[PDB]
């Protein structure tokens, strides 16, 4: 009645991509800055998905 | 036996087989490609290659 | 399709080898006997050679019929043939390397795709022989399996320069080879070669075995020599004329040394570094096939 | 500083053990007892400050300069 | 493919990866057709991200081909895939999913 399977997938699949995001070392402080700004991203991107 | 060249000897040969490209071919056009600058400068490595 | 005689495809008078010389077609044997060696203080010692990889390179999916002969002649005799690697259609020798395959080597030298009318082509059976080795010579250029192209050529000098007691020994001083020679010798040589059946020698030497084997070494010996003559005058250091009394004797050095040159010169045909790699690696195949 | 006379082993010592704290080599230590730790490729990353490819390989993935094999210490 | 110049280092980059994601989801079929094509972009991505598991990975083989029975075979030997490869027996080793 409620859950999309396919929807949820694709919430795996950017709980995946926020985990690799997460874990991808950076030094420039910029870099360090769009790791977050990516993972929000992601995060926006899977309730458009569902 | 195989031919004799026909630059070997001084006789002269007014029939020959030319080699020729086709329209197929076109040598010397110019052609297009897509350029791709790097992203970020600070990004493009040197050494070590 | 063309049966395999009792003896080489070679045995058949259509497949002669024959470069111009005196203003006829000398055999290579009785070109052979004009060649004439200086040696010198360095030595030559023979190695043993590698075993080619087992690995036989992909026919990617090719559509035409790939021109093969034309391809490897040029490749190791061609005046002006490069980038011989680039374009990797040796790989294609592989397509007939299966049992049963619907390819067919033609005399022409061409690899049609299928079996097709009017065009004589070789006995699958000996082509697939001559395949399962020389279809690596697709994998010439790939890093994992390139040949050594010094050392080899220590077994060219060997088999061309050397005497049958230098040759027992597998050691022969290094050599400078004359002989009395017209204008542009080495070029005309080397493309009276390039226009030689090769596939049949190849094949012959693929396919034979036993004793009509060993007979065909011997009777086509002095073929697979003018072949390594043309290559080592590719790769000779330097070539020069000498005057001998209103007469001329070029003058190659030296035969078994791979002087590594790729820029151009009028005397001779240049290997560009694909074609080192590539004559490297069909030598070692050749080399390898010839002795066993 | 000492054009003339030796370098006073106080100074030596203290100075040369100042600089030994300023050294610290990037690595990720690990169990296997088959590991060396490519000390070419280390220090090496270090003296560039890791701004040279192999800098930026060692200061993203400094457990690649663990190795077993000592060949493919460089092979990866 | 039309293809794509990413060299991964931002972290936003992951977006390249995430396109063909989507890519694979939406049109699975049409992905596979082009997927040796996106194999090159993400092996730019994983010599980045993952050194380490890129160097296990290509040492792999960058393709490899089933035989009877079945089996993969991997080449052994990292290079480009070209398209020119779709109708050959090789497949991008990327999408093998062999542990
Ligand atoms: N920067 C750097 N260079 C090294 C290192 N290890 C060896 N080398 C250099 O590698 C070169 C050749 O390596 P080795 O064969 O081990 O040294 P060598 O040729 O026997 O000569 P020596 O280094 O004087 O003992 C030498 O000239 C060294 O300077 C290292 O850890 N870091």
């Amino acid at each position: 009645t409620v859950t999309n399977e396919f929807a949820s997938r694709f919430r795996t699949i950017v709980a995946t991509l926020a985990n690799v995001v997460n874990e991808r070392a950076v030094q420039d402080d910029m870099q360090k800055a769009t790791r977050s700004c990516t993972k929000q991203w992601l995060r926006h991107l899977e309730t458009q998905f569902d | 036996q195989v031919g004799i060249p026909k630059l070997e000897v001084d006789h002269i040969s007014f029939s020959n087989v030319v080699s020729m490209m086709t329209a197929n071919i076109r040598t010397g056009d110019d052609m297009a490609v897509e350029r791709v600058n790097p992203d970020d400068v600070r990004a493009i490595n040197i050494r070590n290659a | 399709m063309l049966q395999q005689p009792t003896g080489g495809y070679t045995t058949l008078e259509q497949f002669a080898f024959t470069i111009r010389n005196d203003g006829t077609n000398a055999t290579p044997t009785q070109f052979l006997q004009l060649l004439s060696y200086e040696a010198t203080e360095n030595e030559l010692v023979k190695k043993t050679i590698p075993t080619p990889e087992t690995h036989l390179p992909s026919a990617r999916n090719v559509p035409g019929n790939v021109y093969i002969e034309d391809a490897i002649t040029q490749a190791l005799f061609g005046i002006s043939a490069q980038n011989v690697n680039a374009h990797g259609y040796f790989s294609r020798l592989s397509a007939l390397a299966l049992p049963n395959t619907s390819a067919r080597l033609g005399l022409d030298g061409v690899i049609y795709n299928s079996e097709t009318i009017n065009i004589p082509f070789y006995d699958p059976a000996a082509v697939a022989n001559f395949a399962a080795t020389y279809a690596k010579l697709g994998n010439a250029s790939t890093p994992r399996y390139r040949a050594d192209m010094i050392d080899i050529y220590a077994h060219v000098g060997l088999e061309l320069a050397g005497t049958d007691a230098e040759r027992a020994a597998g050691v022969m001083p290094v050599k400078r080879a004359k002989f009395d020679s017209w204008e542009g010798s080495l070029i005309s040589l080397s493309r009276d070669v390039v226009n030689w059946k090769i596939l049949a020698f190849l094949i012959d030497l693929c396919s034979l075995e036993g004793e009509a084997l060993r007979a065909f070494k011997t009777r086509n010996r002095d073929v697979f020599r003018m072949m390594l003559f043309i290559m080592s005058t590719a790769v000779a250091a330097n070539v020069v004329n000498r005057k001998v009394t209103k007469r001329v004797d070029r003058v190659l050095e030296y035969i078994g040394v791979n002087s590594m040159r790729t820029a151009g010169r009028t005397a001779t045909i240049t290997y560009d570094l694909s074609r080192h790699e590539f004559a490297a690696k069909f030598l070692q195949l050749t080399f390898t096939r010839w002795n066993a | 500083k000492y054009p003339s006379k030796a370098i006073p082993a106080d100074e030596l010592i203290d100075n040369l053990h100042s600089w030994m704290r300023s050294v610290h080599l990037l690595h990720v230590r690990s169990e296997d007892n088959t590991l060396r730790y490519n000390w070419m490729l280390g220090v090496y990353a270090r003296s560039t400050n890791y701004t040279t490819p192999v800098g930026q390989l060692v200061v993203n993935a400094p457990a690649i300069l663990n190795y077993s094999n000592p060949q493919d210490a460089f092979n990866s | 493919l039309k293809k794509i110049a990413e060299s991964f280092e931002d972290p936003s980059s992951i977006v390249v990866v995430l396109e063909f994601i989507l890519f694979a989801l939406f049109f699975p079929t049409e992905f596979n057709r082009i997927k040796g094509d996106i194999q090159n972009v993400l092996l730019l991505f994983f010599s980045r991200w993952y050194p380490v598991e890129y160097g296990i990975f290509v040492q792999r083989g960058a393709t490899y081909t089933i035989n009877a029975a079945g089996e993969f075979e991997f080449s052994g030997r990292n290079e480009k895939w070209d398209q020119a490869l779709y109708l050959s027996e090789h497949f991008p080793a990327l999408f093998s999913d062999v542990p």
